[PDB]
């Protein structure tokens, strides 16, 4: 005698699925996502236009912000979101190949759920073959010269790392500006970079040919009157904190005036306290001051007089990029800048632009500078955003590539080799586990296919093509050749990946497969 | 995935249902087993109370929407059909059977094993109950009979009030008893005539020696008191002559339309007259009889009854030997009537029971007929009474037919789970977890008789397994396997000289039920409705 | 006609109370029951907002389950009483209730009195705990090798069914580092567990000091270098910028003389200040309060580094680390309230700016930092490092292990039926339910492995009945073998404490034959 009793608050409405089900749900959407995020992978991938909420167009072709921007709403397509996040922030280059490796080997893995192998036998196979992998990629592993002089590797991997986006009519301009950026903010010492130094401005107007960078910092401001000279050879950057305004305590204060002598007193003192700060500004020789807030009414007629150029409302990291660029230090008050607190300038030239009243102050030729900026021109603001990300992700390749001082043979011989490594040494291990390395190294071999489909060729021919050209010869480098060049060598062609990037990239996917793997249970009200 | 558009349900989330349902299903008729359990009551939506605790009228009368349940309503309605006694013992032994075998499914044992062992084990128990068997005729017989009627009548209404009850069932079955091809004795029921009329007690219901009819006479100028008349049975309408659809009448001469009509009305005078030519008093007719018709009966001092069922003509004519005789034409062109087909009864008195009144015809010369008149207090009393009679009459035909009895109670059932658990050990199969579930499961019938007496029931029932296991082994206490249990006190006494008398047809076929409705049902395990 | 309670009151008899008391129990126990041995699965709990919880453990499935009937809420405090106490088998105690009740239901729909299944509950717990305390057996003097290994063990054996199965042979002994550098107090707030994207599971590391997050900072915190060599660790809780004195003060100021002097003064005591805090010594600044632009500026012309906005339990644990002592006044920063160090970096670590402390031999803390997943990973990594410390803590002040897998329970069962098969009476058929309720361990984990349970059960029966103790069920090799030789020990507080657990939920349960709901 069993009633229908009431345990969960909301049981009416809730959904219960147990079983396989989930798990099948669960590889459906996986395979789902690995099949939209499948064209947008190699050089012949087109780019995906994006539409935001409020009714804004974005046009990229990195997969990470893709796949941020489509507020879904499954448990599988968030955590391949958040996978994809966190390879992003780790890496920084190859967000769309790592969702792509784990739906490969999430598909593998439902024929064997199907047969009759446990998903923990499955999981430790992946293991045990990613860390077999991961064991071998090390191998064939050539370190290049990385430093100031030679830069012929690095310009060479930019170049082949941006060869998708719409940023590739200058493909040696970009690589080297990123590459000069980076021998300007290397710091060899820490074997580190700081991305807060690398200042990127985008405007409209122009070409992405005049995308020359600037040694030195950009504001975008003007100066406070139009009577003051534009440009100056010979100036002196004095960076102050303290406004243009008479003294006054942040404490609760209160003047009285009694008689006729306090007001005169006190209205003598209002210009004489700006006499004696035009007189203590002008006794340390500097020929452009520039302070934090802005300035009144008299203080800049006084600065045009004297014959002094200041900047108004620059009161950000400006400051500081101007303090690290030129060489001068922050002063607070106006006493303590006759000193050695002053900045060296060699060109502020305020540039304009076409019919817009849009005035914008550089700051150029300077000494050994630690900050450099860069320029962005273009038609479109999809286009100057598109260009950030590519400067972005060169920036992030080079860092990765100065923090690992070698390199491997990318393209589509790198996953071949694995694949292969894992097959024979799975011949070799005969307890139940040989069927997950296979679907291991199946998986893995679903790159060369994809870039063969996305270039227009047969994939399984080129593929079986390629394995047997490796296993006949003694050359792990033959890849696949998506910009029909008749050779199947990647050395040749200066095909250069990173090695930590697709180590991390691989070993992210295995524990997202692994923890996939788990889970076969599902309650949502 | 798969468009169904309908709930499904795929593993054991239908078998944890069924289970439930079945389980409700017991415990919905577990306060009606044994004489101690009392009886139910079910109202309907208008006002109408009906008071019953058979077992089968609970299960139909109780609106069932699920198929689970309707399985086992179905089963204990068949079984109702086919013996007639033991419709919740049933029910409750597959409910039981099916609440063991859950348990065996859900610790990771394949169905087919579990199916084959609860066969196995049924198949021991039938082969088993064959050996303890007690011949009525070789003992004293007619002391058997009254046993077995007040142990049938024992969880009714009349429980105290058994002993004139079952001599009155006794009496009406040897009145009943039909003659045939003289091989083998056939007692048939449904032949007697239970008329319910309140007014009097239960001590004042007499058996009446004779068929009872429930039919009031036609002109009040017929007499009710006619000794030694001749009872005419007929299966036509008794009035005006009317000519059919395809015979039409065109009245062509003025001087024939006056004798037409005059002889439409003669006709049937001349045919009542060459009817009771050969002194006819009783006539019984089937159909609608005429306001003029009954004048001829009224002045020839003759009764005269209409609207007489057919089953009750049979059983009349049968009784009194007479034949119901649809026409009046023979083996010529002419329509006459013999005396050779007629009645001869003894005395019918028409006397008032309660307001109504009812004709009584006592016994002819042919057969001998009888007919209880069960008087209760209000409706539901008299419906009890009438489904307890017929109770008894069913198990006294099949104890008649039978020809053997055995002592019930918790014996027969704590003696089989003995012989299975003794049986186990020869099975070193994966049968031998079932053997030991099918032996369990047939102990709930002593759990339940002790839980509706409100005694001690785990010390009870290691008592009678004890007491079975020691008249199993050493031959010099066989005799101790006749315990069964008395719930008057709560312990041990004689159940076969004086004590519980049930036929062996009913737990044999009681089991096999069981056993199949428990494998027919412990097949299912997906469940797919569709949407209306 | 008044009726008697309010207009809405809900009341039931004892024996189908307790019918759907069981029901309810058994429908809770069956949602935490493929969550056990190494083969088992973890759950996906989603709640309104849109969050998803996974997690392994069965209290926060227990948690976030929101089961408002009022007898399914004794599994939930029991698993909770089982988390805070030892926090372990969470679910092993709910499994026994759960086999407990499934026994006792036809014994309580046969008719039976609860007070002697009570009384009975009582007894079985009772000789359960006398025989583990007797079959104990613990050592008498190890030396230190020896304990590091059985902690080492103990972690391995605890971290042997989470999601870091695979890498158990690499936190044990990070485990071991933390709990044996924790003092004898034992303070589990100054263990911080820091959370960085980006990363392998394998790529964790165990500093031996202090590191948190970085703070805010102004426009001079790009002009001082954060590297030295053996600088000096100064902890204030003063404000630095330039504000008013109080809040509640006010100023009559005369003419212009003394504004200028006011606003000179100002300076002045900013000055003061400043020099007072930087005569002290030290490298590093690092207070609770924030610190203005103008401070920022001044320790950057003197190769100084300041942080601020530091959290209090960041401070507790740096200076717990280093040996100072929180200085709210700068009139008194002498040589034994700073801190000390060996070597201070400040890398970046998955785009996130982090700072490093260590090198102090004089560390009473450290600091975990568990990469690989995004969120749902983290949290079941940092669950899994709390249930392993707390593993650990427990085996420290117990010292005692026994055999892991099935071996105990075994043993308690044969011991109870060997007890139950001497007195008579209605005593032995409750003891014989006890113990065999206690066989469902072995089979749900043979249930969750996908092998056979009968003969596995069979053969241990045979087993414990021939004898050969220490004997429970294997995974590897799909048989039976030695827990006590295979390195499977478990803390001998965890088992105890469930059964009583287990013990009190069930006489508090079948303890109850009436259940009255009042509206609203
Ligand atoms: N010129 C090329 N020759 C060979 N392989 C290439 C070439 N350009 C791109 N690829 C391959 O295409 C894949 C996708 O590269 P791309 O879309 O530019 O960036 P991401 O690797 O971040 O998707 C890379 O793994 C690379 O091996
Ligand atoms: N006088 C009696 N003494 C002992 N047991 C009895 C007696 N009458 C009936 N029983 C037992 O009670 C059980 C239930 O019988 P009953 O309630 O008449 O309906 P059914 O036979 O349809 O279950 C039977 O199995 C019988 O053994
Ligand atoms: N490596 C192992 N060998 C044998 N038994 C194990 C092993 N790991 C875990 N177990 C068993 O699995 C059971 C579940 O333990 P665990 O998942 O750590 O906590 P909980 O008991 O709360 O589920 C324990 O009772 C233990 O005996
Ligand atoms: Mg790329
Ligand atoms: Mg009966
Ligand atoms: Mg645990």
């Amino acid at each position: 005698y069993g009633r229908p009793f009431l345990i969960i608050k909301d049981q009416d409405r809730k959904s219960r699925l147990m079983g396989l089900e989930a798990l099948k749900s669960h590889i459906m959407a996986a395979k789902a996502v690995a099949n939209t995020m499948r064209t947008s992978l190699g050089p012949n991938g087109l780019d995906k236009m994006m539409v935001d909420k409020d009714g804004d167009v974005t046009v990229t072709n990195d997969g990470a912000t893709i796949l941020s921007m489509m507020d879904v709403d499954h448990q599988i397509a968030k955590l391949m979101v958040e996978l994809s996040k966190s390879q992003d922030d780790e890496i920084g280059d190859g967000t769309t190949g790592v969702v792509v490796l784990a739906g490969a080997l999430l598909e593998e893995a439902e024929q064997l759920l199907d047969r009759g192998i446990h998903p923990i036998r499955i999981a430790d196979g992946y293991e045990q073959a990613a860390r077999v992998a991961i064991e071998h990629l090390d191998k064939i592993s050539d370190s290049v010269l990385v430093d100031i002089k030679d830069t012929e590797p690095l310009i060479q991997t930019a170049k082949t790392t941006l060869g998708s986006k719409v940023v590739n009519s200058c493909h040696r301009q970009m690589a080297e500006i990123a590459v000069n950026a980076v021998l300007t903010v290397a710091d060899m010492e820490r074997r580190d970079v700081d991305f807060e130094l690398i200042k990127v401005e985008g405007k409209v107007g122009g070409r992405l040919e005049d995308t020359k960078l600037i040694k030195g910092v950009i504001v975008d401001k003007d100066f406070s009157h139009p009577q003051m000279p534009k440009k100056v050879e010979d100036a002196k950057i004095a960076i102050l904190t303290c406004p243009f305004e008479p003294p006054k305590p942040k404490t609760k204060h209160k003047l009285d005036v009694t008689s006729v002598e306090d007001y005169k007193a006190l209205q003598k003192y209002e210009k004489e306290k700006f006499e004696e700060m035009i007189q203590q500004i002008k006794e340390t020789g500097a020929n452009l001051a520039i302070c934090q807030w802005g300035f009144d009414d008299e203080a800049n007629h006084l600065l045009l007089q004297n014959n002094l150029p200041a900047v108004r409302w620059v009161g950000g990291p400006e400051i500081e990029l101007i303090a690290i660029a030129t060489g001068g230090r922050i002063v607070p008050r106006f006493s303590e800048l006759t000193a050695e607190k002053l900045g060296f300038a060699g060109l502020v030239q305020e540039i304009s632009f076409g019919t817009t009243k849009d005035k914008m102050l550089v700051i150029e030729q300077c000494k050994n500078s630690r900050a450099v900026t860069i320029f962005i021109r273009g038609g479109n603001k999809m286009i100057i955003e598109e260009a950030k990300r590519s400067l972005h992700d060169a920036l992030c390749v080079i860092r990765n590539l100065i923090r690992d001082n070698r390199v491997v043979y990318g393209g589509g011989a790198a996953e071949i080799s694995c694949a292969l490594a894992v097959s024979q040494e799975a011949d070799k291990c005969p307890t139940l586990e040989q069927y997950a390395m296979r679907a291991f190294a199946d998986a893995l071999e679903v790159i060369p296919m994809a870039l063969s489909e996305n270039s227009g060729m047969n994939p399984i021919q080129t593929m079986t093509e390629v394995r047997a050209r490796q296993v006949k010869e003694m050359n792990p480098a033959l890849g696949i050749d998506c910009l029909h060049k008749g050779t199947n060598d990647m050395k040749q062609q200066h095909v250069i990946e990173t090695l930590i990037g697709k180590k991390q990239q691989i070993s992210l996917a295995t524990q997202m497969v692994r923890m996939i793997l788990k889970i076969d249970d599902i309650r949502k009200p | 995935p798969l468009s169904v558009f309908g709930d499904r349900s795929t593993g054991e989330t239908i078998r944890s249902q069924n289970v439930m349902a079945a389980a409700s299903i017991a415990n919905i008729v577990k306060s009606s087993l044994g004489p101690v359990g009392l009886d139910k009551m079910l109202v309907d939506d208008i006002g109408d109370v009906t008071i019953t605790n058979d077992g089968a009228t609970i299960l139909k009368l109780l609106e069932v929407e699920h198929p689970a349940a309707k399985v086992l309503c179905e089963l204990a309605d068949l079984q109702d059909k086919e013996v007639g006694d033991g419709t919740t013992s049933v029910v409750i032994i597959a409910a039981e059977l099916l609440k063991n075998a859950d348990e065996l499914v859900k610790q990771k044992i394949h169905p087919t094993s579990v199916i084959s062992g609860y066969r196995l084990a049924c198949k021991e128990a039938v082969r088993y109950i064959n050996e303890n068997l007690i011949v009525n005729t070789d003992e004293l017989g007619r002391d058997c009979l009254i046993n077995a009627a007040k142990t049938s009548m024992s969880s009714k209404i009349i429980g105290i009030n058994g002993d004139f009850f079952a001599n009155m069932v006794v009496d009406a079955v040897l009145a009943i008893k039909y003659t045939d091809i003289r091989g083998q004795p056939r007692y048939p029921v449904n032949s007697v005539n239970i008329l319910k009329a309140h007014g009097r007690s239960q001590m004042e219901s007499m058996l009446i020696s004779g068929y009872a009819l429930n039919c009031v006479v036609g002109s009040q100028g017929m007499p009710k008191r006619i000794v030694n008349a001749k009872i005419a049975c007929l299966d036509f309408s008794l009035q005006k002559t009317k000519m059919k659809l395809g015979v039409q009448v065109v009245i062509t001469d003025p001087e024939k339309l006056d004798q037409i009509r005059q002889r439409e009305s003669d006709i049937t005078k001349e045919r009542i007259q060459k009817i009771l030519a050969t002194g006819a008093n009783v006539i019984l007719t089937t159909g609608g009889i005429d306001d003029m018709c009954l004048k001829y009966f009224v002045e020839a001092g003759a009764m005269a009854v209409r609207r007489v069922l057919k089953r009750d003509l049979k059983r009349i004519a049968k009784a009194s030997g007479a034949t119901i005789l649809s026409t009046l034409a023979n083996l010529e062109g002419e329509e006459t009537f013999e005396a050779a087909m007629l009645g001869q009864a003894e005395e019918v008195v028409q006397e008032r029971i309660c307001d109504d009144e009812l004709i009584l015809i006592k016994n002819t010369k042919a057969r001998t007929s009888a007919s209880i008149i069960l008087r209760g207090a209000n409706d539901f009393m008299c419906d009890e009474m009438e489904r307890s009679l017929h109770d008894a009459l069913c198990v006294v035909k099949r104890v008649l037919e039978s020809k053997s009895v055995v002592p019930g109670g918790g014996a027969v059932e704590a003696a089989l789970s003995i012989y299975l658990e003794n049986y186990a050990t020869s099975m070193g199969s994966r049968e031998q977890l079932a053997i030991a579930e099918f032996a369990r499961s047939l102990l709930v019938i002593p759990n339940t008789l002790a839980v509706n007496a409100a005694q001690d029931s785990t010390d009870l029932v290691a008592k009678l397994r004890a007491f079975h296991n020691e008249a199993q082994v050493n031959p010099e206490r066989k005799n101790l396997k006749w315990i069964g249990l008395d719930l008057s006190n709560g312990k041990p006494r004689d159940n076969k000289q004086a004590g519980v008398f049930e036929p062996t047809i009913v737990k044999v076929k009681s089991l096999k039920f069981a056993t199949e409705a428990a494998i027919t049902i412990l097949r299912i395990d997906d469940l797919i409705k569709l949407h209306p | 006609p008044v009726i008697l309670l309010k207009e809405g009151t809900d009341s039931s008899q004892g024996i189908p109370q307790l019918v759907s008391n069981i029901s309810a129990c058994q429908v809770i126990a069956e949602a935490v029951r493929t969550t056990l041995g190494p083969r088992g699965m973890d759950k996906l709990i989603v709640d309104g907002r849109g969050k998803a919880t996974i997690s392994n453990d069965g209290a926060t499935i227990l948690k976030l389950l929101d089961v408002v009937h009022p007898a399914a809420k004794t599994l939930v405090d029991i698993a909770k009483s089982q988390d805070a106490e030892v926090g372990d088998g969470t679910t092993s105690v709910t499994l026994l209730a759960a086999e407990f009740l499934k026994q006792v239901k036809p014994y309580v729909e046969e008719g039976l009195h609860p007070q002697i299944i009570i009384r009975a509950f009582r007894t079985a717990t009772q000789l359960a705990v006398n025989k583990i305390k007797e079959i104990a057996v613990t050592v008498k003097k190890a030396d230190k090798v020896e304990q590091r290994k059985l902690l080492e063990k103990c972690a391995m054996t605890a971290l042997s069914s989470k999601l870091i199965s695979q890498q158990k042979a690499f936190f044990a002994k990070m485990v071991v580092d933390a709990v044996m550098m924790l003092d004898d107090l034992l303070q589990l707030k100054m263990i911080g567990i820091k959370k960085v994207q980006g990363g392998a599971l394998e790529d964790s590391q165990l500093v031996a000091g202090v590191a948190f997050k970085k703070t805010f900072s102004y426009a001079g915190f790009e002009m001082q270098p954060k590297k030295y060599h053996n600088p000096k660790i100064a902890l204030l809780n003063v404000e630095l910028e330039l504000k008013a004195e109080k809040d509640n003060a006010e100023i009559r100021v005369h003419t212009v003389e003394d504004y200028q002097a006011i606003v000179d003064a100002e300076w002045n005591i900013l000055y003061d200040k400043l020099e007072k805090i930087h005569h002290s010594g030290a490298k590093v600044v690092l207070s609770k309060l924030p610190i203005g632009d103008v401070a920022t500026q001044y320790f950057a012309d003197r190769d100084m580094f300041c942080a601020g906005r530091v959290p209090e339990e960041d401070l507790k644990r740096t200076m717990m680390a280093c040996g100072g002592s929180i200085q709210t006044s700068v009139n008194a920063l002498s040589a034994d309230v700073l801190g000390r160090c060996q070597v201070f970096e400040e890398t970046q670590i998955g785009g996130e700016r982090y700072n490093f402390f260590t090198g102090c031999p004089k560390a009473k803390t450290c600091t975990f930092i568990l990469r690989g997943g995004a969120e749902q990973f983290m949290e079941e990594t940092e669950r899994s490092l709390h249930d392993a410390i707390m593993i650990v803590r427990r085996a420290i002040k117990n010292d005692s292990v026994v055999a892991g897998g099935g071996a105990i329970e075994m043993e308690l069962s044969k011991y109870l039926r060997d007890y139950s098969r001497t007195i008579p009476g209605k005593q032995q058929l409750l003891i014989g339910a006890y113990a065999k309720a206690l066989e469902i361990i072995p089979r749900q984990l043979c249930d969750n492995a996908g092998f056979d349970a009968t003969n596995i059960l069979n053969k241990l029966r045979a087993r414990h009945a021939q004898g050969g103790t220490w004997y429970g069920v294997d995974i590897n090799n799909e048989d039976i073998a030695d827990n006590f030789e295979a390195f499977v020990w478990e803390p001998a507080m965890v088992r105890i404490n469930a059964l009583t657990a287990a013990s009190e939920a069930a006489c508090l349960i079948v303890s109850v034959d009436e259940t009255i709901k009042n509206p609203r």
